[PDB]
RNA sequence: CGGCACAUGCGAUAUUAGAAUGUGGCGCUCCGCGGUUGGUGAGCAUGCUCGGUCCGUCCGAGAAGCCUUAAAACUGCGACGACACAUUCACCUUGAACCAAGGCGUGUACCG
């Protein structure tokens, strides 16, 4: 926008090139992680946890 | 029932089958036609010369022998070099021998040896509306002339037509008729200006062409006539044979397109093959006219069958992953992976995986989610372009914040401010442009823009800026 | 008084057998390269000069250079994409598919 753009210039701060879509808890529940599963396609690199 | 596939069939039903050789008679009223309008063409020497300049464009290096026509009757370019010879000689004899009844023998031998070349359609159909197109005009004079002296003037189209049809050229149906004291020849001195400007712009047009409408009439009448034989029979052939357009279009109906909409481009298909039929080959019309209908069916499907418009290759594409997954599957007996497909196909699989992404139909809107309520997958799909009104409400406290902080500023550090970013006017300006605002030196713009960011980033102003940039 | 035909209402709210080939030109492709006008978040937390000082740091006013201009735009040279036309071979041969049948009402048209 406007001086969104001037607070950016101001401070510099580089705008990522990068969102955060991360996988989260539903809005009020608990309890325990008990299993992970990786399931990934063939031709893809495994990382370390898979 | 209204049905309408039903009523088309009941349309086409009255219409009965053809005998093997009714259609090399049809062909034959075919053959007709184009030896009529092709005899039309060969009385007209304005077409003639037209293509003779055009000749004079191909031997200029700027046409090609694959342009103007092709073919003749017993392509090589010594051999257009040879005949378009002779028809040179023969056109440099024959048109000056009007100095009339000797030269037309002369202009039939050079129609028949225009007659021996095989046209593109394109230069053919040229001529042929170039001709409708001056016959408007001259009808256009006709109707002009009529609208002017016969309804307003009261004259009866009987005394129009006396001496106008049958000489049409000359001033003996205008100025004698004039002399002549009928009770009508009055009325012509209001008009006689325009009546004989008309009829000398119709002189004009047979200066034009060299001969006089009495020809250009019987020449584009027999043209027509011509026309239309060959017309109502590639209608009568056309309507014959809608029987192999529906019994081809039976397989194709699953695969997206409605059924009718099938046949219609059938009969597309069906209607190019009677364009371009030739029984001398020997074949039935079926044989030849299945690859026409065939090709205008799948193509049509390719083309048009489809939300997102998908282009031919990549059907073909999609269509040999689908058939190759269905050879594969009776052989291996799960279902391949497209690991399979890259050493069974020619592509290198991460092509495939985008392939196989693309063939996907979109799913209706309306798709009804479990147990059959009112709940459509409509009803789930979130907006993503909107704004969440928490920004809204950090862009409002923002520009109140930045508002504060630049009147904080002087005079002339905040106005540079404002004009060099896009703050609360139009466009914004750069270095060159706020020079030619302020009749300053460029690069004390700069000096006077460093110096005011210098004096934001200090704290007691730096703080309720930076309090919008969350960590 | 019968028949055929059609329309219309309700049936809860809420929560869950094509294959192959060539040619042509095009670009609302954001893909390499060249040329053209043409900038900005850097030195500069005073590089320089002057003035105030709470000061040796911050305020107020000036000038210059170096260096960030192929960014933005324009036009050409490659790639790609889409489009048109043409050709060769093989096959194919004259009237389809389709669902669903169990409720309660209101009404209209046609014919006898």
């Amino acid at each position: 926008t406007p001086e969104e753009k001037l607070l950016r210039a101001i401070f510099g701060e580089k705008a990522s090139d990068v969102k955060d879509s991360s996988l989260r808890v539903p809005n009020g529940v608990s309890g325990t992680v008990i299993d992970v599963q990786v399931f990934t396609r063939d031709g893809v690199e495994k990382d370390k946890r898979a | 029932t209204t049905d309408p596939v039903r009523m088309y069939m009941r349309e086409m039903g009255t219409v009965e089958l053809l005998t093997r050789e009714g259609e090399i008679d049809i062909a034959k009223r075919i053959e007709d036609g184009i030896n009529q309008v092709q005899c039309s063409v060969a009385e007209y020497p304005e077409a003639i010369t037209y293509l003779l300049e055009q000749y004079d464009r191909v031997e200029a290096e700027e046409a090609r022998l694959s342009d103007l026509i092709t073919g003749f009757v017993d392509i090589d370019p010594e051999l257009a070099r040879e005949k378009f010879a002779e028809l040179r000689a023969q056109y440099v004899v024959t048109r000056d021998t009007i100095k009339h009844a000797t030269a037309q023998e002369e202009i039939l031998k050079l129609s028949e040896v225009f007659k021996q070349f095989r046209l593109v359609p394109k230069q053919f159909d040229y001529l042929v509306n170039s001709m409708r197109v001056m016959m408007d005009r001259v009808r256009t004079q006709e109707r002009l002339i009529m609208k002017l002296c016969v309804e307003q003037c009261k004259m009866p189209k009987k005394n129009f037509i006396t001496l106008f049809t049958g000489n049409e050229t000359s001033d003996t149906w205008f100025n004698a008729a004039i002399a002549m004291n009928k009770p009508w020849s009055e009325k012509l001195h209001d008009v006689s200006e325009e009546v004989h400007r008309a009829l000398q712009k119709l002189q004009q047009i047979e200066e034009e062409t060299g001969l006089t409408i009495e020809q250009v009439k019987d020449i584009n009448r027999r043209m027509s006539i011509g026309e239309a034989k060959a017309r109502r029979a590639k209608k009568e052939m056309v309507e014959a044979n809608l029987r192999l357009v529906i019994s081809i279009a039976k397989k194709y109906t699953n695969r997206g397109l409605q059924f009718l909409d099938l046949i219609q481009e059938g009969n597309i298909g069906l209607m190019k093959a009677v364009d371009k039929f030739e029984y001398r080959r020997g074949y039935k019309f079926s044989t030849y006219a299945t690859w026409w209908i065939r090709q205008a069916i799948t193509r049509s499907i390719a083309d048009q069958a489809r939300t997102i418009r998908i282009p031919v290759h990549m059907i073909e594409t999609i269509n040999k992953l689908n058939r190759i997954s269905r050879q594969m599957l009776q052989e291996m007996g799960r279902e391949p992976t497209p690991e399979e497909l890259a050493e069974r196909m020619l592509m290198p699989e991460d092509k495939i995986r985008k392939v196989l992404k693309i063939a996907k139909e979109p799913i209706s809107m309306e798709t009804p989610i479990g147990d059959d309520e009112d709940s459509h997958l409509g009803d789930f799909i979130e907006d993503t372009t909107l704004e969440l009104p928490l920004d809204s409400a950090t862009t409002e406290s923002l520009r109140a914040a930045t508002h504060d902080v630049l009147a904080g500023l002087t005079a002339r550090e905040a106005k540079v401010l404002r004009m060099r970013f896009g703050i609360d006017m139009n466009t914004d300006y750069t270095l060159e442009e706020v020079g030619k605002q302020f009749d300053v030196t460029r690069e004390r713009i700069r000096q006077i823009e460093a110096k005011a960011l210098r004096k934001l980033r200090h704290p007691s102003r730096s703080e309720v800026l930076r309090s919008f940039l969350d960590d």
